[PDB]
């Protein structure tokens, strides 16, 4: 069996590998430095570390049968995947994390879980496991900061064991600065040690600093050395939350940039104030409905085989039942799709007049069209989802009675989102096709000599 | 003082405006200090009136003699003429603030006897600051320093602020009345501001708030100082993003091209020659492209631009000597700039032939010995080579000789191609240039 | 019957008469759980005012039964398709939970416990819609993102007052340090003295300034160190909120200036001379200051083409149709014609055009003033100005002209001017769709050349 | 001998003389003010200082034999290069960072070491091996934060030098401010004295203040222009390390603006779900492989001398391996692999099916494409990497039975990144060569009269 690292199969894995490592982390700090927590639950401690153990065995087995791409394909030989794995620098660290140094409990006689900090060298696989999380959730700024709380928690908890740890060897109750002692019952509970020194690294990591002050050498240096990495931590979570502000809103930062300059160009052009309202009012229908984007550079980074397979699934169904398309090639009408451009309009707004040039054929989705009379609002009949027009005025054909004119005012009664073929785009995508633009000029002829030619 | 000053290039305006900036400057910091802290005293109000009327001088003189001769923009065309320029004075929306500014209040010290909250609308000429900021931010090349000046100044004005509103506090409790007031130790200007910067910094370690009125006022000077600081910080953030956006924009541009590089393993030559490319073209132009630049330009300061660097290098040329002119600027405008690195060839012996180069900056050899390596010509700037063989068709000419690079050269080449899709618009120099060819080939 | 448009001003004027309730109901709703004096002394006020704030959700419920939305572009206006597109959604759900009957548990605890109207707190979307509404409506938004960030740090920091407040109640007054100080001293027993000490409490605790007397138990530790993790993240937010605030108020003089900065490096680098260099930087300070320092083209590329062809309309087409030879045109030539011309501007001294040069341009003088010079110097014979227009028989490229598309003047600008061009091969290409255009165009360029010189 | 400024030797140069200048700054304030530093080890710092100054001297020959580019080549005239450092305002500082001001040493005897403050005025060789080393270094970011943490050391160690000095001035233990009594034999070691300061202006500069507040105004005068300076200070690296962080994750942030935008386009628009699940698949892909920029954008600024040399050091062995590129010139196919434009498919993309419009050559780049059946995937033929397809597609040689059809129905068997040579790019490359476009139309002639053409 050969899992792949695309999956979700592997993610799964990486959850079941990213518990025990973030345990290994807070935990092998906490059973090290704070000396209760091995002592009253140590059966607790020795399932916790055997189940670790049997996943992190189980972790260099998955690593050993993981998958790789050479050449596009996934690499499904054993043999490849264990050589490919014995060669990485980081099955030294999963081998040098699966050290026995328990062994040295015969000796030291088990209250001494440092030795067992081997196991902390597996960060690889937590640092993956939140890079997956971040790219396969839909909530990547909620994540972000939840990331940064977990990895602010875990140096917030590394400096408490950190303090505990120094206040041992310095010697409890002997400074003011360090932590009381522990003969005393109100101090020497493992609630009061951990949660009084959560509350002095946090204390000092922030920079409020409200602790007892040092007294000796190694206190006012190691004070200062947290200050030091404090300020750094409240930099770095300045800078992660500012940017992650940044890219929250900017969007709406580039899209009121447009509508601000949009604005002084309006008012720098003196456009009367009709226009003015008809064009905030179109970019207030534009925001309102999350159309702020414009799909002709939204679909530009993607590559042509899934350009064209997404201009194939969205307007080829809809371009198959335009009577000039029915029978057309079909490399043609993915030519004719990916030449497709869509168009916005107002209500109100005249998609063509009686008498203008017809170089556009429309075909409406999401929308409502009237043939209105003559600069009137009475219509004649009203167009839906799907309909299509100008579609003779682009084929050319020699001898038309109406000559590329439109012959209709065509209003729209709401918002639509009509598709533009225009007629150079077609003449463009029927340059490698002369016989269908034989077949579609003969067919624009027969329609028209069955009505006026 | 001249019928008209220019305000751009005039250096004595900018005086003139750090003049009234030190006036407005003197209002907004010794009005509050004068109104709260008792050093308006009677054997000290000669010096005090002795400035605000220094001041109040300024503020005439401003309104009188300088701000009527002030130049302007009026349709495009500029204004020179005093009536013209005194009534765009007199219809601004700077004049209704200023005759605000300066309404005599002070003839009110006889009712109500000495108080500098009747100069608080001086405090309205605003104006004469902000263009003394616009003036020394366009004049100053580096003016980040200044925006860091100015937010320094901002700081020391609001800790200023605050040090008398807590002196205002102080004295409106009682001096030494609880134990957050001021005591009346010391200074009473330092340890108020002490106070201030120690609230506005939110660093704390003050005595606590007593009474209901001193939490009030720690809790909204907290909140206050909370934002102060957060303006501060993302004002050097603007500051150093705005600073070192092009040089982290070229090294974001050179790390996907050395990752583009090592995706492909192309060899350490080829990158040792491209990071050298990019390393020169950051220490000559400190930009990528020109062309990128100049295309957002309008087409009559890339007309200007491109006539002052090259057009009397194109007149020196002897084959678009009879051309016409407007034709020679549709050349300059389509000039493409490359960089040849040390030894990099621009001609090669026998190659294809399609371009004109005019060196600027750089010097190219024209390698023609017995053996081949042998310096024949060395070209220096402003030279023109290869000019012939964009008259040549199909595969046409073909380069005689080597020409290498000496040194870093920075070409700019005029292509065949883009040479055709001009003379497309202009017949008469095509039929100059194709009897030229005729002639000389 | 009558159906409200959500995207018309009297939704927006419901917006705030249902923000206001809202915000009263989570700021006054956790005050008056927590505090407990409030609810008391104040009862008749806090009838009347949860009596109208439940009038106004029973509108809103009647409202939001009875706004529009979109299908096909269309307003849907029949109230019963309006009914069942609000009976199956999830805000209909948050609407009936805020309007569930809990005041009968009001009723029976002897109105001192306002807990069981945390419900009404279901309605938050409300307050959302009426901050998103304002901030794309109004015209100041970086102060309104402020105060919008101002609002909702007031709100955590007026929450985390009456959590610390409840917090000394539970473990009791003036027992500890740290909690809040007993009640029964008429100093600490005012409501005025227990709402402000709280909420000084949490400004210095949730903006991690920590003046705070230090915990003594277990709980009131981890409580204050949840507390500080939780202000870290709130300064960190304002942080952040004022500098994209900065960077979003200054982001265009900061383009500005980088492209300033980028004309000084490329006009360094190639040695210009610095009577251009001085001519450059004052022209593009007038282009700044005069406020119309933006692209036209790329300003103007994110509107659709019929926005843009009627911006067009609304700016060229009157003043192209004072033009000779488009005087009399089919209307859609002048509309593809205006759509058609692009901008050039120009600095004092520039030359437009000289004598003896290819004419493929068509100026239209716009805000500026041009001069015919004489080909020494500056020496004017006829001042050009706003609306006038010039090189349309050098584009209109007439068969056997005398002057053959040439310019036959020297013109320079005297001011700064702002010149539409239409080029030769733009009138062309809008000519191509119109043949018979094209040829009364040419028939009337022909006889007013007739007419002059021919 | 002349030193090109640009060299690995000036580099190492840059490191030799930055040494004694952050040992002059650092060491040279703390002996100044801390005075049993200067008491103590005193032949120490004579040797470090006489270290210090001879490599002063061989500074200013180095500097006074350094190359500088005039017209893009270094010049080497000796004269020419001692003029142009005499000229500097470089060299000015330099002399007087080499005044012999330890003469002085001979009336104040050695106690007073801030005559040699003159030897911190050699600063700009410190700055640019800063800026050398970012500049030569592959982690910018970690250099930066170890900068702006260097920057932090050398103004907390200058104003813990300047508070103990500022303590010695008013008096050691007459004020609660200030350092407390040195005849203490607590407070008199050197380590605590140090120590201390250092706790202070750690305290002090990060806006902390838990210290003991000031007692005369001379100190809150002191306190207050430290915690002026210290706010502006730490204000200027929180937000150039917001700076370097936002412009850290600058391009995952551009990444995820395009995939959200084509993710809110796919549900705009009503695309199928299969589709929409392969395009959320290619993004992962395109994302997990490190493949996010674009060749287009990525060599759109590199002239075309060092983009013919990268182009021509991938695709080079493999056009020439085409039967029609075979004998072609040299510039020719620079030119060539100049024209190829890489496309990226899918696994299961059909490059070209039967019938459908060959107007593309396609060079197969770390892929594996396979010549399928019609009905089902049969693969007759798998082509591999180094491969080609579609070259008669793109020659267009007249009376063609094909037609310029596929007549292939290939598709890929993984991610395959082809490179498309088009026929309007051969066919604009080939306007220079008239005679091996002649060739081309030939050699394509005789493969399809070998199997398929009418004489027309
Ligand atoms: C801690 O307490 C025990 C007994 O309560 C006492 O003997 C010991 O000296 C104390 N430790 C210190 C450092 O005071
Ligand atoms: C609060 O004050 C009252 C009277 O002043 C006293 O009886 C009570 O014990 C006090 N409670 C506490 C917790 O101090
Ligand atoms: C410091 O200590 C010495 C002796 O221990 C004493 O004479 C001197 O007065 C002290 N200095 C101060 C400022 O108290
Ligand atoms: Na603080």
């Amino acid at each position: 069996i050969v899992v792949d690292p695309s999956s979700n199969l592997y993610y799964r894995w990486l959850t079941a590998i990213a518990l025990p490592v973030f345990y290994n982390w807070y935990l092998l700090i906490c059973r090290a430095c704070f000396d209760e927590l091995q002592s009253e639950y140590l059966m607790l401690w020795l399932v916790l570390d055997y189940s670790a153990d049997v996943l992190y065995v189980l972790d260099v087995l998955v690593r050993a049968r993981t998958g790789f791409l050479e050449q596009g394909l996934m690499v499904s030989d054993t043999n490849r995947l264990w050589q490919h794995y014995k060669t990485t620098t980081q099955f030294k660290l999963d081998v040098l994390s699966l050290v026995p140094t328990d062994l040295a409990y015969l000796k030291v006689g088990t209250n001494y879980p440092e030795v067992r900090f081997n196991r902390l060298l597996k960060f690889s696989r937590l640092f993956e496991f939140f890079d997956r999380t971040e790219t396969r959730t839909n909530y990547p700024n909620m994540f972000r900061i939840g990331n940064l709380v977990l990895y602010i928690l875990i140096i917030i908890h590394w400096n408490a064991c950190i303090y505990f740890a120094i206040s041992k060897f310095i010697g409890f109750g002997t400074d003011s600065w360090v932590y009381p002692n522990i003969s005393i019952p109100e101090h020497g509970r493992l609630s009061r040690k951990y949660i009084y020194s959560l509350y002095w690294s946090t204390l000092t990591l922030t920079t409020i600093g409200e602790t007892p002050p040092p007294v000796k050498d190694e206190e006012y240096l190691f004070v200062v050395v947290d200050f030091l990495v404090g300020v750094l931590i409240f930099a770095t979570i300045v800078g992660n939350v500012g940017s992650m502000i940044s890219n929250m809103n900017a969007s709406r930062a580039e899209f009121q940039a447009k509508i601000d300059s949009i604005k002084q160009y309006m008012q720098f052009r003196k456009v009367t104030k009709d226009l003015e309202t008809r064009v905030i009012r179109w970019f207030d229908y534009l925001w309102a409905n999350k159309k702020t984007v414009d799909e002709k550079e939204v679909l530009k980074s993607l590559p042509d085989k899934l350009k064209a397979e997404i201009a194939i699934n969205v307007h080829l169904d809809t371009l198959k039942k335009v009577r000039i398309f029915q029978d057309c090639e079909a490399g043609l009408l993915v030519e004719l799709v990916l030449k497709l451009r869509p168009t916005v309009f107002s209500p109100g707004d005249y998609i063509c007049k009686k008498g203008d040039i017809g170089k556009e054929m429309y075909i409406i989705n999401e929308g409502k069209l009237a043939v209105v009379a003559d600069d009137g609002v009475t219509q004649f009949v009203v167009l839906s989802d799907g309909s299509y027009f100008g579609e003779i005025s682009i084929l050319n054909i020699k001898g038309s009675k109406s000559g590329n004119r439109r012959t209709a005012n065509i209003r729209s009664i709401g918002y639509s989102d009509l598709f533009c073929l225009s007629k150079d785009d077609l003449m463009e995508a029927l340059t490698e096709y002369p016989e269908a633009k034989k077949a579609l000029e003969e067919k624009g002829r027969q329609i028209l000599m069955k009505d006026n030619l | 003082l001249p019928n008209s000053i220019d305000s751009y290039t005039d250096r004595l305006y900018l005086l003139w405006l750090l003049l009234v900036t030190l006036a407005y400057n003197w209002n907004c910091c010794f009005i509050p200090l004068r109104l709260v802290f008792p050093y308006q005293t009677a054997d000290n109000i000669h010096y005090w009136l002795i400035a605000d009327i220094i001041c109040d001088i300024i503020y005439l003189y401003d309104m009188l003699f300088i701000q009527p001769r002030l130049q302007f923009v009026r349709g495009g065309d500029i204004i020179v003429d005093s009536n013209e320029l005194r009534k765009h004075y007199r219809t601004s929306t700077k004049f209704q603030l200023d005759v605000a500014s300066i309404i005599p209040f002070d003839i009110c010290y006889l009712f109500f006897g000495f108080n500098p909250m009747f100069r608080a609308n001086r405090m309205l000429k605003y104006t004469s600051f902000f263009e003394f900021n616009h003036h020394l931010e366009s004049i100053m090349d580096k003016a980040y320093i200044y925006r860091v000046i100015r937010t320094t100044g901002y700081l020391l004005f609001i800790l200023h602020i605050n040090a008398c509103v807590y002196y205002w506090a102080s004295n409106y409790e009682g001096i030494g009345t609880t134990r957050w007031v001021y005591d009346g130790e010391g200074n009473e200007y330092l340890r108020c501001y002490y106070w201030a910067v120690r609230t506005l910094i939110t660093i704390g370690g003050l005595p606590e708030p007593q009474t209901l009125f001193e939490i009030v006022f720690q809790l909204l000077n907290f909140f206050s100082g909370v934002f102060v600081f957060s303006s501060l910080i993302g004002q050097m953030r603007d500051v150093i993003g705005a600073a070192t956006a092009n040089q982290n924009y070229f090294r974001a541009c050179m790390d996907d091209t050395i990752a583009y590089m090592n995706n492909y393993s192309i060899p350490k030559l080829v990158q040792k020659r491209v990071r050298t490319w990019y390393e020169y073209t950051w220490d000559s132009q400190r930009m990528l492209d020109e062309s990128d630049l100049l295309k957002t330009l309008p087409t009559t300061v890339q007309l200007a631009l491109a006539i002052d660097v090259n057009f009397s290098i194109i007149s020196k040329v002897d084959l678009f000597k009879g051309c016409d002119t407007q034709m020679i600027y549709d050349m300059l405008l389509r000039l493409k700039s490359v960089l040849y690195l040390p030894g990099d060839f621009v001609c090669k012996k026998g190659e294809i032939g399609k371009e004109m180069y005019i060196i600027k900056h750089g010097e190219v050899q024209v390698l023609g010995g017995p053996d081949g390596t042998k310096v024949l010509v060395t070209l220096k700037a402003g030279s023109v080579f290869g000019e012939i063989s964009l008259l040549a068709a199909g595969g046409g000419n073909r380069r005689t000789a080597n020409v290498v690079a000496h040194g870093f050269a920075n070409l700019l080449t005029l292509d065949k191609k883009t040479l055709q899709e001009i003379l497309v618009h202009y017949p008469d120099s095509e039929r100059i240039l194709m009897k030229k060819a005729r002639v000389l080939l």
